[PDB]
RNA sequence: AGAGG
DNA sequence: CGATCCTC
């Protein structure tokens, strides 16, 4: 995540080669996508990378501090003295065709923070296991390997599609199940049944 | 750590609210959500 | 004017325009007896119900009230004609695939309406945003909605919020 | 309640989602860890025996292969362990509980599950990873985004469970929500920005990457489109080979604003026999629109065919889009040097406007309609004012804005974003409010200890003048927050107190079924409707359409 | 108001009217008044609507309120849902609620109406009014687990 | 020396704050279009001044880099965030025996710095680093 | 009793998605069991594939009970059932 | 086929409608006092001034795969500098003894008015455009 | 923690340039923007690499055991 | 001579800045990714920890270890050790370096590239030498070691291409532009006011020709000129970058002719 | 954790082959060479030069999906050329234009100072 | 860099963590809602320190 | 109760 | 007397 309320997942790794490059061959370590820009409506994000880039190339530190009189215009005018486009813009090529992009990417230094809570903490799969002693129910849990619960809502889903026997096998064979013996008469569980 | 030690809780006619009040005094950004949104503050 | 029905007629005409090459600049081949008594006829042809009854053919009767104005609307003698410019060939094609789409478009007995219903509204009521007053600009229409008159709505609430009478 | 209704259930797996725009709609992507440990009792038949043996040879922790063979009694061999392994002489009737296999139906699904289409059948395809990979065009169904979601994936364990999947819970015959009687998957994002993109008069591509591109399509023909330019180069219109991924026999006509046949703004729609003829490709058309292509192509050509057009369109924007590149910088919110004085002299007009109604107010003048305060008016006057003062600084930043303009591209395409942010953003952020009315006096007669008492000016009660651009001062700053508190708020109220109104709705109607007499009935037997929605027709099945009859003049009905 | 009214030519045309809106309610007196519409005269209190029209305008104005709440978002839903839930509190000579007071009171199956709200309490004046559970509910099949009378098993299949 | 004074929200509802001790208070009688609008100080009967209105923030929002720039919840979002950022949370994590500990191989000092970062110490002990960041639409993935 | 008789039967002689779904399922569990294929199985190996070739060859030997609110039932073969979906 | 219509037009108007490579051209016959013309013409390949005299040819030869030119004995029926490829998709008669043709070549749009559209142009994915001088 | 052996982005060995780096500045009395030009570090994904590094080995170090 | 033609600019022994003339983009292209990855070097790959007294972790040390460049010139006469038919590794697949590091000093001790030692039979070839650059002639700065502290490993360097691990690239960076003017009109300008204006002017225009305001787009032309600068960490000397570049390219397209030969 | 090999990214598994030559199901004279462990290096390379051969009427190559390396190559040739042997044209022809730029590139070296 | 401010108690850290509260002795007023017989009510949260 | 959407 | 999903 950026420090703007920007959280997201890596969604692949690309090798250097792979990327798209700048004409200095610089090349980015992550690809953000602009549809997460209008909405979130999160500008300090642009002008961060922007006061960074200056930043980085100046040596000197940038002063992100709220109630100042830093202006994009200021520091747009800046990162023209060092020679790149005023706004951030950078001509960038295609890394696996080596053609240039229609599209020149802004593209620069941003804080970016790693959160915990990574897959493998959370990759969790279950095919038969561990019963509660009283419920005799899956087992909660990824540590003693339980069951995902199927909720009533998750049935109520099912009742919507009139999967009448995925319901039943999802209640029963998976979960649950059990043979219990009862009176024609009574009807109660009374049933002294000696088996065998 | 530091953000943990400066933590307000407040048990329980609109405290989720910003109140003009809490200028200057708590933190106007930081609020949990949902839950107790409002409710922990932040010196 | 518009409405949701079964069976999209438009396109059906456009499809048979295509599938049939229709020459815009030729005479065509029905009687007016092929038109009217055409769609008269793929009107009763239209089922929902099946009761051999005078009870259950009225139900059937009431049912596609609606789609037959539709239907008639679309198909009549001058439109066929000068609008659509269609053949016999073309027209008996698409009287067969409105059947066709019609009872495609009907009810499966075992579909759980009772859930889905609820679902379908319970989803868009979750999507609901800064529900306090949006069908408001000066302060005189400034009454109860989203989920707070929605709550009221199926609380069935003796004591409401906005009780007001709008005298025409 | 969590023990009868609901239940921790075997042959569930979880983990993160993320984004696929290689995977097929209908598909999910497993990872091979998951695939191996989840399995599927498959009993001996000689129509499989042989796949069936080598899986066993596989064993558990080479991919395709098992982790149990059952037989006669119903004695469970564990192939982890067992000194036979190796051995197993399989026999028919006997089960082998094998690992989740590529195009195997799963059961794919999304909490909190408020929708039949936050749990569909997917089709298996194994994959390296650790995510459950998903199509981008399955995104909303579920109301998914990749920050970190996960996803519960259920296995069905016999010959019949998998069929009411495949049959029923199919993501291909979801396609066609029975909710709002239109689609609820269609084109997003990239793909949505890059078909408006590449749909452009100005977009045209040569013979290099058209014959990539129609490679790309995997329902491709093998044959070369005629390029719309013959003459120095023979150069493609981006609509034509986009028109590759559109099946034959597909009819769409829309007619925007201007539209007129000759469609000079580009705008509209027009596509016969499946070829774009006019009109340039975004939300409209290949969004989930009641009358869009995808409406179009599930009724004509059907479920599982308007699922592969999903695949196709993706597979050509994309790659298009790949080449083509696009972007957004703080240049975008960047408006006109004149703009900026023209913004600022809107405002200033409406900081008199309401300074004037204030100095009448205070002489007593003015005099409030009945019904309401004579400062109950005051304010509804101030507020209009403010809001007329942002929507119309917000409009002349919006006009300012060139084609280029990658945030007014989006919005173009329909992609993200909307007018309010390029306000927000650009010109103005506008008036906040706390309860309906403009910031409060929380102080005795101010708002905040930097103002005088009883002043009423916007600045004071909350009108931050700055766009996010501009920045916002610390009086701004707050009220924003404050209003900003007022959202997180509601936002943890309306989400709990939906969720109970959710389940008291499907407690209340559970039981609700049409029955053989298409009567809709309850648990009792009592009617609740005579025919289904007064016409016995199931909702996915209907779509708007105009009735000719009942409007225009009686002479042009004559006519 | 504005309003879509045909003129002469037989096209519709944008005829604004006077409308009057109240704060609180009685209908009651409100229609007897003299220089009004009583056939158009309205309240978003679908409950006094119920008391003075009857039981079918109750469920049109109930329909017209929860359509409202729908539009009023931005959304649509199809009408044969509202129209489905509207019916459902309807069908009963009254308005039935949407909560425990309402629905949970009916006289369905025992084990549906405890798989809801206040579970212990329905099932003991289940045992004490010697209630006789149908087992054809859907919650029912659900703690029985067996095939519940839903799409799939509403039939029986047989050689 | 009497030159500051702490004020509560009692005692704060009797006194006027001027909010720069300079555009808040020197003279009346050109401009930078660039720069934000700030309303004419009209009241001149101060009986204080704020150290500095960045210092209505605390701990986690003082490490977002222009809030002011920001929509007001996003700052909100960030601030519950951070605290499940990984960096240097003490000079002497490996003397210590505690349960989850987590520390980024190579943190370093963000680009882009707020004034009260001096104080958080967050120079000293980081929470990400400065990633070479493109918005683009690439693969789509 | 109950049972309508073969005439006078206002069910719609179309087969439900609810029943194609069940019928396809209960073949397809029984081909999957080592029970005999009414139809010549070119190429195929799937049982529910199997059972699918034998509905759109109707060669598939099961009735619908289609029951009615009062208790009452209609049955219709696999074979009369119109399979439009 | 051979041609199915060729004249010589003048050119009224030349419009960037929001477009940087794109031209919607505004013609009228030299001989007929009623014959239009509304045309989108790649002025980035064909670069198009003002009242330029523009030789405008229909026809529907020189379904089949599209094979490169790569081949210098291959001879196209044209010495013209500008060719087109396109669909017809409308015939609407503008009154009386007037009518109009509607072309799409790939998006680029056609119109032309007249009388003798007659026995020519026809309802088919066959229109090729060519221009000249 | 210490000195990464090369840039990330790019690849460039920046191991070898920090001593190199602190000296330029505390002997040299030269300005970071400099110091970096003065070690060959041209683009800015290698700048950043140096300019932005925290050496809290130093700190570590001061703990005896 | 012939086809592709090159014109060396600048050069030393670290970056080449030469023009790519007569060349078509796959193949400019094709070349700079062969020259990021797929070009073979020596890196370290195992580390054996003995002991490790340091504030430092064993892997976070070993990490570094394999991104030190070592001297990969004679690379080619080395094997891959998958191809060598030892049992594990040897001295025609591997190199062995030793580092052995202890605080005797009061003051920081620093454990640098220099401190490590070749313990294998090198059989006089040019490899395992650690790329020393460093004025100073100490190179990377492994580790800092304080009094007490002690680190003693054992490290297998092996042969491999950046296509595996980023350590074993020899390059780094590849500034790359073709068509300093946009006369293909291969990109387009974003821009506020003027594109000329708001665009810096690049430092390869001065080695073509400008637009001339008033000319038609020329359809016709392909980008055939290519403006390059490969830099080398110094593992393997620049003009080998290249021409070892070269190289594996025709390596790689020469076995898609050979396996057209097997089927 | 699920993370593939990188080796299996330029190293041939077992039953695995290079290229893989199936005929084209749809076009005539038209075939479709899978090429394995491989990417963007050798795919850009192959079907820009298959484009400068005048009887190749269509050359173009994919990648399916990235977290495999291999890429499907489709050409088609005029009658009577076989497509094996205008991708044995085009390998050939890349091959000499590289040893030419190595010639030049290497003269070029030697006759630089520094 | 650390702070102190914390306790520990059996090895483990714990944070005391400030508690709101409504101050005693303040006397406000307030007025009663429509179906009460008391129209405004005066209140005071007496305590001793 | 701690946190994740 | 109830007050969204998930794990630790
Ligand atoms: N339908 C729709 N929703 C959008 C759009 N843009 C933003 N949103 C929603 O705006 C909200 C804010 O984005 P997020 O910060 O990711 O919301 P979140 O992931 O649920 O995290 P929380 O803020 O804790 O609720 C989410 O509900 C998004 O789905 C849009 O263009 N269309
Ligand atoms: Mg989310
Ligand atoms: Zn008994
Ligand atoms: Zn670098
Ligand atoms: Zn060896």
């Amino acid at each position: 995540a950026s420090r703007h309320g920007q959280k997201g997942t890596i969604g692949i790794t690309y090798r250097r080669e792979d990327m798209p490059f700048t004409a200095e061959g610089i090349v980015p370590d992550l690809i953000i996508n602009p549809h997460a820009i209008p909405s979130r409506m999160t500008v300090a994000h642009l002008i961060e990378c922007l006061l960074s880039k200056v930043a980085a190339l100046s040596g000197n530190e940038g002063d992100a501090s709220p109630f100042t009189d830093i202006t994009v215009e200021g520091i747009s005018k800046l990162l023209r003295e060092h020679g790149y486009q005023s706004r951030g813009f950078e001509v960038m090529y295609n890394g696996h065709t080596g053609k240039k992009l229609m599209a020149q990417i802004f593209f620069g230094p941003t804080y970016y923070q790693r959160l915990r809570h990574m897959v493998d903490d959370k990759i969790h799969a279950r095919a038969r296991g561990p019963m509660q002693v009283l419920t005799r129910q899956p087992v909660e849990g990824r540590s003693r390997d339980g069951g995902l619960r199927f909720g009533e809502m998750e049935r109520d889903c099912m009742i919507a599609h009139g999967a009448a026997s995925f319901l039943k096998e999802r209640l029963m064979e998976a979960s649950d199940a059990f043979r219990v013996h009862i009176c024609g008469i009574c009807g109660l569980m009374t049933v002294i049944a000696k088996l065998n | 750590t530091l953000s943990h030690l400066r933590r307000t809780n407040t048990p329980i006619a609109k405290p989720r609210q910003l109140h003009n009040t809490h200028w200057g005094l708590v933190c106007p950004a930081e609020t949990p959500e949902g839950q107790a949104c409002g409710l922990v503050k932040n010196l | 004017a518009n409405w949701p029905l079964p069976v999209n007629i438009r396109r059906i005409i456009q499809n048979a325009q295509q599938t049939f090459h229709i020459d815009h600049t030729k005479p065509s081949d029905l009687t007016i007896k092929d038109i009217v008594l055409g769609v008269k006829d793929l009107q009763e042809n239209l089922l929902v119900l099946r009761g051999k009854n005078e009870i259950i053919q009225n139900a059937q009767r009431d049912a596609v009230t609606l789609f037959c104005c539709l239907l008639r609307s679309r198909l009549a003698t001058r439109r066929v004609l000068q609008e659509y410019r269609l053949t016999k060939q073309a027209f008996d094609w698409v009287l067969s695939n409105i059947e066709a789409q019609f009872l495609r478009s009907v009810v499966h007995p075992g579909e759980m309406v009772g859930v889905l219903a609820a679902q379908s509204i319970g989803e868009p009521a979750t999507q609901m945003t800064l529900n306090t007053f949006h069908f408001a600009g000066v302060a005189s229409k400034k009454v109860t909605s989203g989920v707070p008159r929605l709550k009221e709505i199926l609380n069935v609430a003796k004591n409401m919020k906005t009780p007001s009478l709008t005298v025409y | 309640r969590g023990n009868l209704m609901g239940k921790r259930v075997d042959f569930s797996a979880r983990t993160v989602i993320s984004g696929d725009p290689n995977l097929e709609l209908d598909q999910v992507g497993v990872p091979k860890s998951i695939a191996k440990t989840l399995t599927y009792p498959e009993v001996v038949t000689p129509y499989n025996i042989d796949r069936l043996t080598q899986l066993v040879r596989n064993g558990p922790n080479e991919h395709p292969g098992a982790k149990y063979v059952i037989r006669d009694s119903g004695d469970r061999i564990d192939l982890r362990y067992s000194k036979r392994a190796g051995d197993i002489q399989l026999q028919y009737g006997w089960k082998v509980e094998r690992h989740i296999m590529d195009n195997d139906p799963v059961l794919f699904n999304r909490q909190p599950s408020l929708h039949k289409m936050s749990m569909m059948a997917h089709r298996v395809k194994v994959i390296p990873y650790s995510t459950f990979r998903l199509n981008l065009s399955v995104t909303s169904p579920y109301n998914a985004d990749f920050d970190g979601d996960e996803m519960n994936l259920h296995v069905p364990q016999s010959e019949e469970t998998r069929a009411e999947l495949s049959q029923l819970c199919a993501v291909p015959l979801q396609i066609v929500s029975p909710q709002s009687n239109k689609p609820c998957m269609g084109i997003v994002q990239d793909t949505l920005c890059g078909i408006r993109k590449l749909t452009l008069r100005d977009t045209f591509i040569e013979l290099d990457q058209v014959l990539n591109m129609l490679y790309w399509v995997p329902d491709w023909d093998g044959v070369i489109p005629t390029p719309a330019i013959i003459k120095p180069k023979p150069l493609w219109s981006g609509k034509q080979i986009l028109s590759v991924a559109i099946p034959n026999g597909i009819h769409l006509q829309r007619f925007d604003e201007g539209t007129t046949l000759l469609s000079p703004k580009d705008n509209g729609m027009l596509i016969i026999d499946g070829q774009i003829i006019f009109g340039v490709v975004e939300k409209k058309t290949v969004g989930s629109s009641n009358g869009g292509l995808i409406h179009v192509v599930t009724r004509e050509k059907g479920p599982q065919v308007c699922a592969k057009l999903f695949g196709n369109i993706q597979k050509v924007v994309n790659f298009w889009l790949l080449h083509n590149g696009f972007s957004t910088g703080i240049g975008d919110t960047i408006a006109d040097g004149p703009t900026m004085r023209e913004i600022t002299e809107t405002i200033a007009e409406a900081k008199k406007k309401v300074l004037d109604v204030t100095k009448e107010a205070q002489a007593n003048l003015l005099t409030a309609k009945h019904g309401m305060t004579l400062r109950e008016s005051f304010e509804d006057n101030v507020v209009r004012f403010l809001n007329e003062a942002r929507d119309k600084a917000g409009r002349l930043a919006e006009v300012n804005l060139k084609d280029l303009n990658n945030v007014k591209q989006m919005v173009m395409a329909g992609s993200k974003g909307s007018f309010i942010n390029i306000a927000q953003m650009s010109a103005c952020v506008g008036q906040q409010s706390v309860e309906g009315k403009r910031i409060a006096f929380g102080f005795v007669d101010r708002t905040l200890p930097h103002f005088s008492k009883d002043d009423y000016s916007p600045e004071s009660k909350g009108f931050v003048e700055n766009s996010y651009l501009r920045g916002l001062t610390p009086q701004e700053f707050f009220f924003h927050a404050m209003g900003g508190r007022e959202g997180l708020i509601d936002t943890a109220v309306k989400t709990a107190e939906t969720g109970y109104i959710q389940r008291r709705l499907v407690k209340a109607l559970e039981d609700i079924m049409v029955h053989y007499d298409n009567t809709t009935r309850n648990s009792l037997g009592n009617v609740i409707q005579f025919i289904y929605g007064e016409d016995g027709m199931d909702a996915a099945h209907i779509e708007k359409q105009s009735l000719d009859t009942i409007g225009g003049s009686d002479a042009a009905f004559e006519k | 108001y504005d309003r879509k009214v045909p003129s002469p030519t037989g096209e519709y045309v944008k005829e604004p009217e006077w409308v009057l809106e109240t704060d609180g309610v009685n209908l009651s007196e409100v229609m007897t008044v003299p220089g009004i519409d009583p056939t158009r005269i309205y309240t978003n209190s679908f409950i006094d609507i119920m008391e003075v029209l009857g039981i079918e305008a109750g469920r049109a104005a109930l329909y017209k309120e929860v359509y409202n709440v729908i539009a009023s978002d931005g959304s649509y839903v199809n009408y044969r849902h509202m129209a489905l839930l509207v019916d459902v509190m309807t069908t009963q000579g009254g308005l039935t609620s949407v909560t425990r007071h309402g629905f949970n009171r009916s006289n369905t199956g025992a084990l549906m109406r405890c798989s809801f709200e206040e579970t212990v309490e329905i099932l003991f004046e289940a045992g004490a009014s010697a209630e006789l559970d149908d087992c054809r509910g859907v919650s029912e099949n659900v703690i029985l687990g067996q095939m519940a009378p839903i799409g799939t098993g509403a039939f029986d299949v047989m050689i | 020396e009497g030159l500051v004074e702490y004020i509560d929200a009692e005692e704060e509802e009797s006194i006027l704050i001027a909010m720069q001790p300079e555009d808040l208070e020197p003279a009346e009688a050109d401009v930078d279009p660039a720069k934000r609008i700030r309303v004419s100080h009209h009241a001149t009967t101060f009986t204080h001044c704020e150290i500095h209105p960045s210092m209505i923030l605390g701990v986690a929002a003082s490490i977002i880099p222009f809030p002011d720039h920001n929509q007001s919840p996003r700052n909100t979002y960030q601030s519950a965030m951070g605290k499940q950022a990984m960096g240097v949370f003490l000079t002497n994590y490996n003397v210590r025996m505690d349960t989850m500990a987590n520390i980024l191989y190579y943190p370093q000092k963000p680009l882009g710095t707020t004034r009260a970062m001096e104080y958080l110490k967050f120079r000293e002990l980081p929470a990400g680093q400065n990633a070479i960041v493109a918005i683009a639409c690439y693969s789509g993935y | 009793e109950k049972a309508i008789p073969k005439d006078q039967r206002a069910t719609t002689p179309y087969m439900t998605k609810y029943e194609r779904a069940r019928i396809l399922g209960t073949r397809a569990l029984q081909i999957s069991m080592n029970a005999p294929v009414f139809v010549d199985l070119e190429g195929e190996t799937d049982p529910l594939r199997i059972a699918m070739k034998e509905l759109a060859e109707k060669k598939i030997p099961l009735v619908i009970r289609r029951y009615l609110p009062d208790g009452s039932f209609e049955d219709w073969s696999v074979e009369e059932l119109i399979v439009d979906l | 086929s051979n041609t199915l219509f060729d004249d010589i037009f003048q050119v009224s108007e030349v419009d960037p409608g929001r477009y940087n490579k794109v031209c919607r051209i505004e013609a009228a016959s030299t001989t007929q006092d009623q014959c239009k013309l509304t045309l989108d013409i790649n002025v980035e390949l064909f670069p198009v001034a003002a009242q330029d005299s523009l030789t405008v040819t229909i026809a529907s030869s020189l379904t089949r795969s599209w094979r490169p030119p790569q081949a210098g004995d291959r001879s196209l029926a044209d010495d013209y500098d500008y060719v087109m490829y396109g669909t017809a998709y409308k015939f609407e008669e503008v009154s009386k003894d007037l009518i109009a043709v509607y072309y799409s070549f790939g998006g680029l749009l056609m119109r032309l008015e007249g009388n003798y559209r007659n026995l020519n142009n026809l309802k088919q994915e066959n229109a090729y455009l060519l221009i000249r001088r | 923690m210490i000195v990464p052996v090369r840039c990330f982005s790019c690849g460039k060995v920046v191991g070898d340039k920090w001593e190199s780096y602190l000296n330029l500045l505390q002997e040299d009395e030269l300005d970071e923007g400099t110091a970096l030009s003065r070690l060959g570090l041209k683009r800015y994904c290698c700048r950043r690499m140096i300019l932005t590094h925290v050496d809290l080995i130093e700190k570590f170090l001061r703990y005896n055991p | 001579e012939e086809g592709p033609q090159v014109k060396i600019r600048e050069a030393s022994k670290d970056n080449v800045d030469f023009i790519l003339s007569n060349v078509d983009l796959a193949m400019a292209n094709s070349l700079r990714r062969v020259m990021i990855a797929e070009i073979p070097t020596l890196a370290i790959d195992s580390v054996e920890v003995e002991t490790n007294t340091t504030v430092l972790a064993d892997e976070f040390i070993a990490h570094r270890l394999g991104l030190i460049p070592l001297q990969s010139m004679d690379i080619e006469q080395l094997e891959y050790s998958r191809d060598c038919f030892c049992e594990d590794h040897c001295d025609k697949c591997s190199v062995v370096l030793t580092l052995q590091a202890f605080g005797e000093s009061e003051s920081t001790t620093n454990v640098y590239s220099k401190d490590l030692v070749i313990v294998s039979n090198l059989m006089g070839r040019n490899i395992g030498h650690p790329i020393i650059q460093d004025k100073e002639g100490n190179g990377v700065l492994i580790c800092k070691l304080r009094k007490g502290q002690e680190l003693k490993l054992t490290c297998v360097a092996k042969k491999g291409i950046a296509k595996e691990h980023a350590k074993w690239g020899p390059a780094a960076a590849i500034e790359f532009e073709y068509d300093p003017w946009n006369k293909l009109k291969h990109t387009d300008y974003w821009y506020e006011q003027d594109s000329a204006k708001e665009w810096p002017q690049s430092k390869n225009c001065e080695y073509e020709d400008p637009p001339n305001e008033g000319d038609p787009f020329d359809y016709k032309a392909q980008a055939d000129t290519f403006y390059m600068n490969v830099e080398s960490v110094g593992s393997i000397p620049v003009d080998q970058v290249v021409v070892r570049g070269i190289d594996t390219l025709q390596k790689k397209v020469a076995s898609i002719l050979l396996a057209l030969t097997q089927m | 954790m699920n993370a593939p090999d990188r080796f299996e990214l330029f190293l041939l598994g077992e039953g695995e082959s290079k290229l893989k030559i199936d005929p084209d199901t749809k076009a005539p004279n038209a075939v479709v060479i899978t090429f394995e462990k491989e990417d963007h290096t050798l795919g850009n390379l192959i079907r820009a030069e298959l484009l400068n051969d005048r009887k190749v009427l269509f050359a173009a190559y994919k990648v399916e999906h990235p977290f495999f390396a291999r890429f499907k190559l489709r050409i088609q040739t005029t009658e009577g050329y076989d497509p094996k042997d205008a991708l044995k044209n085009a390998c050939n022809s890349i091959i000499n234009k590289l040893g030419a730029l190595k010639t030049n590139f290497e003269t070029e070296w030697n006759l630089q100072t520094l | 860099f650390d702070m102190g401010g914390y306790f520990i108690i059996n090895g483990s850290e714990k944070v005391l963590i400030a508690q709101e509260r409504s101050a005693g002795n303040i006397v406000q007023v307030f007025k009663k809602a429509a179906p009460s017989p008391i129209s405004h009510v005066a209140e005071i949260r007496s305590a001793l320190e």
